[PDB]
């Protein structure tokens, strides 16, 4: 009986400082075992990545927040506008899937933070998220995008220019897009097929995998559309709050338990293709994005784009 | 005391009002003098009318509806009177003047019982009048045509000629385009209203109305199987009224709902 589990991580452990460091303490808890999953998450503010990677990886609605595995936003805290999550997290499942949480991007709070403390500070928060976004690209096989508004119309730029910045028959991995704090109008079959063509024409040369996986269709969300409603049903989700006299007693949408556990579900299949030509272990994955990272860091692309403006 | 009610009414004809209001309406013959005085005043005013004594308007009105919610055979004489004069002045275009006017006619006709034969056709001109004009106003002149028109639907029982509802309830009508309004409080009265026409007793005066209603539902059902190619149906149930309209998606499905 010597196959005993290596360890259950009661909680996440921080992979990069907050001075952008690599930090080398994730290893004891890695084997050498191949073909293994990583995900990794792009957001605002207050997006809630931490609390869909808490709900996605080790957790539940049911369990209070104070005990999620990613260190989430408090009430006492929204007053002030301040990030909550700072660096990117590590965190590894009982089911050998790796998850990474990041910082919010053009965050104010960390620009306000950074004042009191080259030229501006304003390109030099633009290339750390250039360089976490890159990294994240070069490094995961699935990248999840939450937002809490639709029609941003930044968030698609700033992914566009992030694919021509990373180091290095290419591999682009996975995007998957998420709706946060949806409203009872966005699960409308109009309101649907807008988002859709929006989405499809503001990524017309993405060149990244946005299409033909994680289909919400096919999760039996909307059980009398038919499939060929949509042209092209990419990969959208929605997640809506957590669980009137003209419509007494009609939410208009399904419960968040069922649609948390659906993406749960989705996303724990998702492909895993091979990063390199080369198999990859989880501590040679590990030295691959320590190499990446540092890498990045001193790079030239990064430096110009920062320079000219 | 009988002196010093004139304290009152003058301090009162002058955001306070509600502190005095309450204390005259809570303090408690000599109330017809008193109200012949200020009847003679306002008919004066319109008849010299024909501009600075819209503020004494109003203030009458206000303080003539306040002395007599602090509380019969002349209320159908005052009612009246009172229409006309508001409607002889067309030239000014007040809102407060209306507003007031609205609320001291809907507490008079709710203080009787529908057991008399006052005049009804004046009451159904002065509120026809005032609705066709009631589109581009203030919500506070909204409100009180509503609970005014509420009034008139209760007191008058089984007198309301059909011809009326059946106005009531056509796309001429400005209620139809009013319960769009974005206000919550607009809508809940409106539904108020619909309540209370639904409400009567009299089948033939309550069939028009249900009628134009399941017309104007089956027109919305209509445009909106219309609306992804698909014919329409329910043909037992149609209107004439409705023949050709055109309602967007959205609003007609907020029609259906609110019908
Ligand atoms: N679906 C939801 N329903 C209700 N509240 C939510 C939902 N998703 C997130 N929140 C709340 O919004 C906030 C999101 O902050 P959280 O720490 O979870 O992640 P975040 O927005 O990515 O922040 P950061 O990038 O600063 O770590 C929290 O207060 C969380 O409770
Ligand atoms: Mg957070």
């Amino acid at each position: 009986a010597k196959l005993l589990p290596p360890e259950r991580m009661k909680h996440s452990i921080k992979l990069v400082d907050d001075q952008m460091n690599w930090c080398d303490s994730a290893i004891e808890y890695l084997l050498d075992q191949t073909d293994v999953l990583v995900v990794g998450v792009l957001g605002l503010q207050g997006t809630g990545k931490s609390m869909v990677m808490s709900l996605l990886s080790a957790n539940t609605p049911e369990e209070d927040q104070r005990t999620y595995v990613f260190r989430a936003q408090s009430a006492e805290m929204k007053e002030r506008g301040g990030n909550q999550t700072s660096g990117i997290d590590f965190f590894i499942t009982q089911e050998r899937i790796v998850f990474l949480d990041t910082q919010p991007i053009l965050s104010p709070s960390i620009l306000d933070h950074l004042i009191n403390n080259y030229n501006l500070p304003h390109t030099y928060v633009e290339m750390q998220s250039l360089q976490i976004a890159a990294f994240l690209f070069t490094v995961c096989h699935v990248v999840i995008v939450v937002q809490d508004w639709f029609t941003d119309l930044s968030l698609y730029r700033f992914l566009q220019t992030a694919e021509m910045v990373k180091p290095s028959t290419e591999y682009y991995p996975h995007l998957v897009f998420l709706q946060n704090k949806a409203r009872r109008e966005d699960f409308c079959p109009r309101k649907l097929r807008q988002m859709h063509l929006m989405i499809d024409q503001l990524m017309a040369h993405s060149h990244l995998r946005y299409k033909g996986t994680l289909s919400m269709l096919q999760c039996n969300v909307f059980p009398g559309l038919p499939p060929d409603f949509l042209d092209s049903e990419v990969n959208l989700f929605l997640v809506p709050f957590m669980d009137f006299s003209l419509l007494p007693g009609y939410r208009g949408h399904p419960s968040f338990q069922s649609l948390v556990s659906k993406l749960r579900s989705q996303v724990m299949s998702m492909a895993r293709p091979q990063l390199s030509h080369t198999i990859l272990t989880e501590k040679n994955w590990f030295h691959y994005a320590a190499r990446i990272w540092d890498g990045v860091r001193k790079s030239s692309a990064l430096a110009e784009y920062s320079r000219l403006l | 005391f009988s002196t010093n009610f004139r304290d009152t009414v003058d301090i009162l004809v002058g955001s306070l009002t509600q502190q005095v209001s309450g204390w005259l309406q809570s303090l408690e013959a000599f109330s017809t003098t008193l109200l012949g005085q200020f009847l003679e005043d306002m008919e004066a005013y319109a008849e010299d009318l024909s501009s600075v004594s819209l503020p004494k308007l109003a203030a009458l009105l206000r303080v003539f509806s306040t002395v007599v919610r602090s509380i019969a055979y002349v209320t159908d004489v005052l009612y009246r009177v009172m229409r006309c004069v508001t409607a002889a002045n067309q030239v000014f275009f007040s809102e407060a003047v209306l507003t007031a006017a609205n609320e001291c006619v809907g507490v008079l006709l709710g203080s009787l019982d529908p057991s008399m034969t006052i005049h009804c056709d004046m009451v159904i001109t002065y509120g026809l009048d005032q609705l066709e004009n009631c589109q581009t106003c203030g919500t506070d002149y909204i409100i009180s045509v509503l609970n005014l028109l509420t009034l008139i639907v209760e007191q008058i029982n089984t007198k309301l000629p059909s011809s009326f509802v059946e106005k009531l309830f056509i796309p001429s009508s400005k209620l139809l385009f009013l319960r769009y309004h974005k206000e919550k409080e607009v809508v809940a009265v409106a539904h108020a209203v619909y309540q209370a026409v639904l409400s009567l007793k009299n089948i033939p005066v309550l069939e028009t109305a249900y009628k134009l209603i399941l017309g104007e539902m089956t027109c919305a059902l209509n445009n909106l199987l219309h609306s992804l190619q698909l014919p329409e149906a329910c043909s037992e149930i149609k209107h004439e009224a409705f023949k050709n309209h055109v309602f967007n998606v959205d609003n007609a499905k907020f029609v259906v709902i609110f019908d």
